[PDB]
């Protein structure tokens, strides 16, 4: 408590934010391709049983 | 017939709903504000100490 | 504090994998491709009904695709490593800081690791008829090693963030 | 002034239980989306009407994020202690400053 | 329409109502710079007996 | 105090409520179109006309 040496509550915010930037991350994808498994990172078997369709 | 059922299984398989991501793409840009402001407010957390002295 | 120090190393390497996934995943999107477009001729070659002309076209495109495999696979490298080449059998990342690896199985992705040859073709419409079904095998076992790099590049997402 | 000097410790070994037991909640985290990814892949090879390609890569998948829980589980330690590993039946921690423990029994995951 | 109403039920269980939180941050912002100055005032009050010495 | 913050649980007990009704009426607009259909049904079928094969 009351340290200058450390900051525990920036590090969760930055936690927090860095949720929330991989979440616009993935909702940026879905949009700009219009798939929500547009590759095998996505969901491997989806995407491959989808790839042999 | 056959070809086009592939491709609707296909498109079922893989195909994203755009309506929920722009509710989604809202709902994530206002959170994105939010976690900076409060990163920003934890980050001014340490020059509280500095009157004391 | 040294022991917190030594995690950015690990971070470093668990997205040096991710890198190496990224570029096996885009020369398995062209090796699906062209395998795709290797049905189509062979599928076309196995009628009867074709004349002789058509059948040597159709052979034609079908070797000019399977060299394409070949270049495509050969090029699917980043930094001189690679997880599809078949160069190694396996790709070990670091995991935490005492060095206990994170280990990523290679899965080949040129002919040889496709069940295919170099030399593979068809000359008779009974061979491309059999072809055809070779080709559904090759392709096949091709998205399944693409689903499981990327299970694998979703594993290492979720390590990185667990090591932050 | 002993007796109100010695609680240092007691706190320090609050704040140490502290952070074994987030290191624990982050672990748990990943371990319980991967058995909510497993949850999905085995509902989805419970169906009938798939062929066997689909089923095959479902059990890949399957076994892929089984084997991550074990990773996950594994690396679930601060500075060599774990309430979460397994590797014992419970922590304890200083309360007082004669010496009580404030137990903490472990969770395996 | 069960999925949705199980998104809804979650979202009941554990979303925050951020109109309160705002407020709330306000007054404990006023309230932390007012803990700081009594915290400084108590901190003066060894100074006066050096006068009488 | 105690009793303003006792509230909470009263607020997520109702919300629970609503919920379930929700579900339920989603339930009974199936069994009402499926019961339309099944007077339908029956209704053509009454015709003595009709041949056994219809019925």
């Amino acid at each position: 408590l009351n340290s200058i040496n450390t900051n525990s509550g920036a590090l969760i915010a930055l936690q927090n934010l860095n949720s929330t930037n991989a979440e616009l991350t993935q909702v940026q994808q879905r949009i700009n391709t219009g798939k929500k498994i547009g590759s095998a990172k996505d969901n491997g078997a989806i995407w491959a049983t989808a790839k042999n369709q | 017939k056959l070809q086009d059922s592939l491709d609707a299984g296909v498109g079922n398989l893989v195909d994203a709903d755009l309506a929920k991501e722009s509710a989604k793409l809202q709902s994530l840009q206002t959170k994105q504000q939010l976690g900076v402001q409060a990163l920003s407010i934890a980050n001014q957390s340490s020059s509280s100490i500095l009157s004391l002295f | 504090s040294a022991t917190a120090g030594s995690m950015n190393a690990v971070k470093d390497s668990l997205q040096r994998g991710q890198s190496t996934i990224d570029v096996a995943l885009a020369a398995g999107d062209t090796i699906t491709d062209l395998l795709g477009k290797m049905k189509e001729k062979a599928l076309a070659a196995s009628d009867t009904s074709l004349n002789t002309a058509s059948f040597n076209a159709l052979k034609s495109d079908f070797d000019s695709l399977r060299d394409q495999i070949t270049k495509a696979a050969s090029n699917a490298k980043f930094n001189g490593v690679s997880i599809a080449d078949g160069t190694t059998t396996k790709l070990s990342f670091l995991a935490n800081s005492d060095g206990s690896a994170f280990t990523v199985t290679a899965k080949t992705l040129t002919l040889g690791g496709l069940g295919l040859t170099a030399t593979s073709s068809f000359t008779t419409a009974a061979a491309a008829k059999t072809m055809i079904g070779t080709i559904d095998t090759a392709l096949q076992t091709a998205t399944n090693k693409l689903a499981s790099l990327g299970t694998s590049s979703t594993g290492l997402d979720t390590h990185l963030t667990f090591v932050g």
